[PDB]
């Protein structure tokens, strides 16, 4: 026949937080669990174990910049809406398959000396199976 | 961007010159993407990754339009040392053309043979492992403490084939122990891991000698036994 050859289809099929500019005085929320989200889909009979981990963005200490000034703000990002789970940077955390069951791989994030418009970062999403 | 990847576990065999991946770009959006293929150890208990040419990928980088299925051409560049198994991972680098954004990055494992040892999911392959009495994963298993006070597992590997271990149970009929934190899952040949294990499984472990992993590397799930060092 022979053996199932199993393949999948990865995500996805981003994290809009707002404004940093100022003063806030609490946790800035943002989610994406926004052009849809990612999810690993497999098609054998058996379930597939898989991994994701995320970097520490562009300057490894997952920090935003203002592009116009040196103007910096840190987050984090985390598995569940709770925010117990840190996806802590580079290290993998265990996924399952459900046979014919999508699996999302969520991601929520969040976040005073006042910064003052618009700050960015990109997250690397590595998916390893 | 969204991708088909078919086989998820593909692998050269000792008398192949090539093997084929398929990436298929399933989204309405066109896609470009960077292909290599990194040697892989778990040296230092740790998992490690070397730019590498026993291996050459065909395209490195490819645009991908939407809808459309692409080959890729895994090369064997010389015959691999005689009865080894080789690791590597195929990273799929998907390139990009107050927010912060996402890069995807994927990632498969891929394994090639020398003379005399296969990957054992062809009949070919299979009958030329039942003469290698090595050709298979032979876990050992103990627990040790950090100076920090962390508990972890170390797993080794004495076989000339990894596996994939899906769960720990502490007997052939029992129920999965609760690994709670901290991935795991590969042990390569002729290496050793170490997980990270919570408190709650040191005890559970270690209150048995043997335990029992399930693994995929092969056709089907299986039970492998892991024993005490």
């Amino acid at each position: 026949h022979h053996h199932h050859s199993t393949g999948c289809t990865v995500g996805g099929s981003t994290l809009n937080f707002g404004k940093t500019s100022g003063t806030w005085n609490n946790v800035l929320t943002a989610e994406v669990a926004t052009g849809g989200n990612i999810s690993v889909t497999c098609d054998g009979t058996d379930p597939v174990d898989f991994t994701v981990a995320i970097d520490g963005g562009e300057r490894t200490d997952r920090t935003l910049k203002n592009t116009a000034s040196a103007d910096v703000v840190a987050y984090n990002v985390y598995r569940d809406a709770a925010r117990t789970n840190l996806y802590v940077v580079n290290q993998p955390q265990q996924f399952t398959t459900v046979s014919g069951q999508a699996t999302a791989v969520p991601i929520f994030g969040a976040i005073n000396t006042p910064k003052a418009g618009d700050y960015k970062d990109t997250l690397l999403v590595t998916v390893n199976f | 961007a969204t991708f088909l990847i078919w086989p998820i576990y593909p692998k050269i065999e000792a008398n192949e010159k090539a093997t084929a991946v398929w990436l298929q770009n399933t989204g309405k959006t066109d896609a470009m993407v960077q292909i290599r293929v990194f040697k892989w150890n778990q040296d230092g208990l740790k998992d490690n990754y070397s730019e590498q040419s026993e291996i050459i990928p065909s395209p490195p980088v490819a645009k991908i339009k939407a809808g459309e299925k692409h080959m890729l051409r895994l090369t064997k560049s010389v015959n691999l040392p005689d009865g080894k198994e080789q690791s590597y991972r195929l990273i799929v680098d998907e390139l990009p053309i107050s927010k912060v954004s996402f890069q995807m990055r994927y990632s498969i494992p891929l394994f090639a043979y020398g003379k005399g040892i296969g990957s054992g999911l062809t009949e070919e392959s299979q009958k030329l492992n039942a003469k290698n009495a090595l050709a298979k994963p032979v876990l050992q298993w103990s627990v040790r403490n950090n100076q920090q006070g962390q508990s972890e597992l170390y797993l080794k590997n004495n076989g000339q084939k990894f596996a994939r271990l899906s769960a720990l149970k502490t007997s052939k009929t029992g129920n999965d122990i609760s690994l709670g934190k901290a991935a795991f899952g590969y042990v390569l040949s002729n290496s050793t891991v170490k997980f990270a294990i919570d408190q709650s499984t040191a005890h559970e472990l270690a209150k048995t000698s043997k335990i029992y992993g399930v693994d995929s590397s092969g056709i089907k799930q299986e039970l492998i036994e892991i024993t005490k060092m």
